[PDB]
């Protein structure tokens, strides 16, 4: 991974993304969602990530 | 110093019927991992100040 003043920025578009597998992973120390509840990402969706 | 006697519930299984009050303070199975009375991971207390 890169540094904090040179953080890596990635664009995601035109694919199906399964957030359930990441949400069920226990290796993440912190998993905080502010705008929306983590449960309902698989229902609503946007045009870019 | 910050008062914390004022609580609100953020996690619930479903919505509320009109004119209904719920005071059930029980751990919520946020993720696929069962809680079994222990928060651990993927379980959080519904109420916070």
């Amino acid at each position: 991974f890169a540094s904090v003043y040179a953080w890596n920025r990635k664009r995601i578009s035109n694919c199906v993304a399964d957030y359930s597998v990441l949400y069920n992973s226990a290796s993440f120390s912190t998993f905080k969602c502010y705008g929306v509840s983590p449960t309902k990402l698989n229902d609503l969706c946007f045009t870019n990530v | 110093g910050g008062n914390y006697n004022y609580l609100y519930r953020l996690f619930r299984k479903s919505n509320l019927k009109p004119f209904e009050r719920d005071i059930s303070t029980e751990i919520y199975q946020a993720g696929s991992t069962p809680c079994n009375g222990v928060k651990g991971f993927n379980c959080y207390f519904p109420l916070q100040s």
